[PDB]
């Protein structure tokens, strides 16, 4: 079957387009979401709740 | 045989990738995490409940002023809400009550709605006839339209049970761009906040980055033994989670092309049904079938908090882009915010 | 001495109306799915039934136990209002819980629309409090006025009547004969449609024998409501009626008694043949356990 | 009162918007949906013309009863990812052509189109979101079963039939083997109705079953049964 | 396209009565509260009277409760005022005034044209608008100020004032709905500002179709009070 080879071919390229990628390493990613993480705590009313003369839902 | 050989060049390719990954894992998340302090227990009250769908809620979505609320219910409305006052501002009937899924257009112009009628029709709420009207109805999917997210005011992507994603012009009523590649049905879609990535979750159980403009897959993601029902973006762009059937939630990081964390627990049987982070990325909250929503420490995977106090499955949640409060909704009728 | 056992006997009735009738009420907010129109009259009806429980035979039981009844006249008409308004809304919310299941079977889709309605249902509640303190609070406590009252010797708690039967019999025809037999005619017309129904059925193996076995199970289920209801209530009425046309005379004191024990007694076991047998508060009970 | 003109305006709006939400749900609360279900060219659409790509509605009055009749073909993606959305239907009307007991599907010719109704029908009534729901079963195409059971035996299908060549036989073994995959029957009722592509009797036939099950709801709900 | 049109005005007696219409065309009436607004040829603009979307609220300004009746005709899109017991002091053009709320909205958004009717023969909130006239030339920006008596500032965060302008001949057409929220249609060269009771209307780049009266108006609370109106010359 010509169209179940085109198929594979298909599979084939996007394998290949999708492997090579720069990938970085998970400790530097999780250092990334850390840091990002503590830069907005102070920003995020659900995790530390403002005063409830600033809270619109009072 | 041409087929064999190409098949043999999969698993190669498959094998590399495997290989390429495991070179990455120098450190599991948890282990640099551990020395974070907890968050603690997080407790959060219910400020409004919103009465008046007469069935299901299947979908929210917060305007992007952080006030305005739009939910669709299979009773064949859609119903946007004063969230500060609960009034409603609008009632818009469907020609198909069969609806999934709904939108808010970023500049709160437009909303979208979708379903079982393979349709995703845009309403406009600002009209010099006082009305809201239908301007216009995309046509073109083959399935059920499972979930809606206005890229711009002009531009919006889709996902249905045709196993495809596309990404639609609404002035010509066309379809400007096809993303296909899944083998299952695609149940949700979360834009990236730059929208020049996308990610969309299958019951194929993977996940996919697509980048928009090239209409190509960039990246794909495994890891959940079930189907995918919910998935959002980490609000820097460079992470995501997914809630899948088998009571897990994952969080993948597009650089490392893995994943870092698994939040899952003994009690927890039921799939889960929605995901969402806060503003800081530091809560996860996911919504089952258990009938409420769970706070997870999304650094640590600890659970930190319970909402409850829906009588039925919770099926759509939302946190404001400001962060002061999440939005719930379940079959039992109601919307409830928390803060 | 023998009071000991009849204080007793007391004793496990005041029990028995309050914990049964309150473990229903208890139901009712445990389950937030118990909130249909039935419900709500059923609700009613365990409301009913408690308050005569707990306020009603408490306050009584120094009457029959001693033969005087402390703070004569100062509670008498309290007591004797809330006691009639008591009974009287038990009896009218039978015949409306009666009519609610006989519509179920006849306006069927009407029906289905309007069960969740919250609003209706606390209107027909209301409306039923309210004829059954019409029919008898004003004639207990209006009575002295007008004929001079008095007529009890030291501390009876008894209403004016109870000597003249006219007034008797008009009250008991409005508020037993008349709901006894539309209770009759309503669960008499719901067995003959659930039979007709049946029959049409099997002319169009398990599922029969099935189908037939709960027939059965309502036809008994009907029969005894009205068994029940009747034979707490006719006796108390025909004998009172009977002693006022005597004029005290041939009704043994024992009698007398014995029938008014029986009303409450009809209270007290309300809760098992209702509440009991719906499914929703089953249900709810389960879920407390 | 804390508000002003214009908060006060809204709030009236809103109160005229719950209003009509109410009336559009009275409304709706009164009408009979019934989901229809089929394997393919199983007779079907000529229910659906006697009786009158997404999702398709009919919507029909008979006797003063609104019925809205839910057509789910032509969907082929999976179904437990939107099966519950049907999961207050009144009823699932349940279509089975009787001549596929001699024809095979044209995608797989070695397997049986009456084993693919009986799996599709098996499926749907043991199926999680429709424990107390109640079907309406339509063996159409009676008429062509008449002239080809005497010339193709059910044995062809089912091995184990012992009985005559003759319809009245065979439409009962048939009914029976289909009423054999209900596992609920302390729960669900299913009705059967025989008719072919010259029959009026179905609209009549569907408002008895719908009746019956709406009667039968009411007595659960209010106790008694 | 959205069209009001006033029928019924005339001469008339004193002490008479006459039946003014309003017909609507091109939107949604039901959905819209209704206001009749009348200018004497003194060319200030009077608040009349009020009928909300639904009949459910009616308001009247005193100086004419009792006399006038407002009422509405849903399927026939058509809105009425009855006047009996008529005065000289009646005598003006009346207009017929849309108007819808909900959060976000833009009441007083569209006017009709007007009818002329002629007749032979204290917690009120007061509204300052101290030129009366001022000189203009193209291309150059100028400012306009509104005072209010009480200030206009509610405690949900929203300043009630309205900035509506009329052309010579013409009906009033709304710039800013609430300060500082520029109106659909207008252009950019209008921006407003204020505080509490004092506010401020700027236009920048000064055109020949931008010449007409300013008028100055408050939403807090019934009755609804306008400016004197500042005119614009050259
Ligand atoms: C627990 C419930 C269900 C049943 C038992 C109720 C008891 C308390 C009732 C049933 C019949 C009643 C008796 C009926 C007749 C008389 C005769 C009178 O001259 C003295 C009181 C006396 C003796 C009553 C006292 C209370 C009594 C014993
Ligand atoms: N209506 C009669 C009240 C009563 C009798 N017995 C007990 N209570």
């Amino acid at each position: 079957n010509t169209a179940s080879i085109a198929q594979a071919r298909k599979l084939v390229e996007q394998l290949k387009m999708e492997a090579n990628i720069d990938r970085i390493k998970v400790s530097k990613a999780a250092a990334d979401l850390m840091a990002y993480c503590e830069a907005h705590a102070k920003e995020d009313p659900l995790l530390t709740p403002v005063p409830a003369s600033e809270n619109p839902f009072r | 045989s041409e087929l064999d050989q190409l098949r043999q060049e999969a698993e190669q390719l498959k094998n590399q990738i495997r290989d390429a990954r495991k070179a990455c894992a120098d450190a599991t998340l948890s282990q640099i995490t551990n020395n974070i302090d907890p968050v603690g227990r997080i407790q959060m009250r219910t400020r409004r409940t919103l009465r008046g769908h007469l069935a299901k809620i299947y979908a929210m979505h917060w305007g992007t002023d952080s006030r305005l609320l739009v939910s669709a219910s299979q009773d064949g409305k859609l119903i946007i809400w004063d969230s500060y006052t609960t009034n409603k501002v609008h009632a818009i009937p469907l020609r198909s009550s069969w609806v999934m899924t709904c939108a808010y257009a970023p500049s709160g112009n437009y909303v979208a709605c979708g379903g079982l009628d393979n349709i995703c029709s845009i309403y406009n709420l600002k009209t010099r006839e006082g009305n809201v009207r239908v301007s216009r109805e995309l046509a073109g999917h083959t399935g059920y339209l499972s979930c809606c997210r206005f890229l711009d005011d002009n531009q919006i992507v889709t996902s249905s049970g045709d196993t495809t994603c596309a990404l639609w012009d609404i002035e010509t009523g066309q379809q400007t761009t096809t993303f296909t590649g899944h083998t299952g049905d695609v149940m949700s879609l979360s834009l990236a906040p730059d929208t020049r990535l996308f990610v969309s979750g299958a019951c194929d159980a993977s996940a996919k980055l697509w980048d928009v403009r090239e209409g190509m897959c960039r990246q794909t993601f495994t890891g959940h033994e079930s189907d995918i029902n919910a998935i959002c973006f980490f609000p820097n762009g460079n992470a995501f989670a997914t809630g899948s059937d088998d009571a897990t939630c994952r969080l993948f990081d597009l650089r490392a092309d893995q994943e870092l964390m698994t939040y899952s627990h003994d009690n927890i049987i039921c799939g889960i049904t929605s995901v969402s982070f806060s503003k800081s990325g530091r809560l996860l909250l996911a919504g089952y079938d258990d009938f409420n929503c769970n706070v997870w420490d999304a650094l640590k995977a600890d659970r930190a908090g319970v909402l409850a106090g829906h009588d039925n499955r919770v099926s759509c949640l939302g946190v404001t882009d400001d962060g002061m409060a999440v939005a719930t909704g379940s079959w039992d009728s109601f919307l409830k915010i928390w803060n | 001495a023998w009071t000991a056992v009849l204080a007793a006997l007391m004793a496990l009735l005041i029990v028995a109306t309050v914990l049964g009738n309150a473990l229903v009420m208890l139901a009712f907010v445990a389950d937030s799915s118990l909130r249909t129109q039935n419900n709500f009259f059923l609700l009613n009806l365990a409301i009913s039934d408690f308050l005569v429980g707990a306020f009603c035979i408490p306050l009584y039981v120094p009457y029959v136990l001693t033969g005087r009844w402390t703070f004569g006249r100062g509670l008498c008409k309290l007591w004797l209002v809330v006691d009639y308004l008591l009974c009287t809304s038990s009896a009218f919310n039978i015949v409306l819980i009666s009519y609610d299941r006989f519509l179920s079977v006849t306006r069927a889709v009407s029906y289905r629309a309007q069960q969740g309605d919250t609003r209706r249902a606390v209107r027909k509640m209301l409306l039923v409090w309210v004829l059954a303190f019409l029919l008898y609070g004003p004639a207990i406590l209006s009575w002295e006025y007008l004929s001079g009252g008095s007529s009890i010797p030291e501390g009876h708690c008894y209403a004016e009547f109870f000597y003249n039967w006219y007034f008797l019999i008009t009250a008991s025809t409005l508020e037993f004969f008349t709901p006894f037999l539309s209770v009759t005619f309503f669960n008499l017309s719901i067995y003959l449609n659930i039979q007709r129904r049946t029959r049409l059925r099997l002319d169009g193996s398990f599922t029969q024998r099935f189908r037939l076995s709960r027939d059965r199970k309502v036809a008994k289920s009907l029969a005894v409501i009205v068994s029940i209801f009747g034979l707490c209530w006719a006796p108390y009425t025909l004998l009172m009626i009977i002693r006022a046309a005597c004029h005290g005379h041939c009704v043994p004191d024992y009698w007398y008694e014995t029938s008014f024990w029986l009303l409450w007694a009809n209270s007290a076991v309300n809760p098992v043949l209702y509440p009991l047998c719906h499914h929703s508060f089953r249900r709810a009970f389960t879920k407390l356990l | 009162c804390t508000l002003s003109a214009e908060d006060k305006a809204a709030v009236e709006r809103s109160k005229m918007i719950d209003r009509n939400l109410r009336e559009d749900g009275e409304k709706a609360a009164r009408e009979v949906k019934l989901l229809l279900l089929g394997a393919g060219e199983s007779g079907k659409n000529t229910i659906v013309k006697q009786m009158k790509t997404g999702i398709v509605e009919t919507h029909f009055t008979f006797k003063d009863l609104h019925f809205k009749m839910f057509d789910v073909g032509a969907q082929r993606s999976e179904r437990k990812k939107w099966i519950h959305c049907f999961e207050g239907v009144t009823a699932i009307i349940f279509c089975v052509a009787l001549s596929d007991y001699d024809l095979v599907l044209a995608e797989d010719e070695e397997m049986n189109r009456m084993h693919a109704s009986m799996k599709l029908f098996d499926s749907i009534c043991n199926n999680k979101w429709f424990t107390d729901t109640s079907i309406i079963l339509f063996l159409n195409k009676k008429d062509l079963f008449e002239e080809k059971i005497k010339k193709s035996p059910l044995t062809i299908c089912y091995p184990e039939y012992a009985g005559s060549n003759t319809y009245e036989e065979a439409a009962a073994y048939i009914q029976c083997q289909f009423e054999d995959l209900n596992k609920r029957k302390d729960t669900k009722e299913i009705y059967t109705h025989f008719t072919c592509s010259t029959d009026t009797k179905n609209v009549q036939f569907v408002f008895d079953a719908v009746t019956d099950v709406i009667i039968k709801n009411n007595l659960k709900d209010c106790g008694l049964f | 396209d959205v069209q009001l049109v006033e029928s019924g005005g005339g001469l008339v007696q004193p002490g008479g009565s006459r039946k003014l219409s309003c017909s609507a065309s091109g939107f949604a009436f039901s959905s819209f509260g209704m206001h009749w607004v009348r200018q004497a040829p003194e060319k200030g603009l009077e608040w009349v009277a009020y009928i909300s979307s639904g009949s459910g609220t009616i308001y009247y300004a005193d100086t004419v409760k009792g006399r006038f009746t407002i009422s509405r005709d849903d399927p026939k899109n058509t809105l009425f005022l009855q006047m009996t017991s008529l005065r000289s002091e009646d005598t003006a053009m009346y207009y017929c005034v849309r108007s819808i709320y909900y959060y976000g909205s833009s009441p007083f958004d569209f006017w009709g044209q007007g009818t002329t009717l002629t007749v032979s023969s204290g917690s009120d909130i007061v509204m300052t608008q101290a030129t009366s006239s001022v000189p203009v030339t193209p291309g150059e920006s100028v400012s306009i100020s509104c005072r209010s008596s009480k200030s206009l500032l509610h405690s949900n965060g929203n300043t009630y004032l309205y900035w509506f302008l009329q052309r010579p001949g013409q009906s009033p057409q709304l710039l800013i709905y609430r300060m500082s929220n520029l109106a659909s249609g207008v252009p950019d060269r209008f921006s407003g500002s204020g505080s509490g009771t004092a506010f401020t209307l700027t236009i920048s780049r000064l055109e020949a179709e931008d010449v007409g009266v300013y008028y100055c108006m408050q939403h807090l609370e019934y009755p609804l009070t306008f400016g004197a109106g500042t005119k614009l010359e050259l």
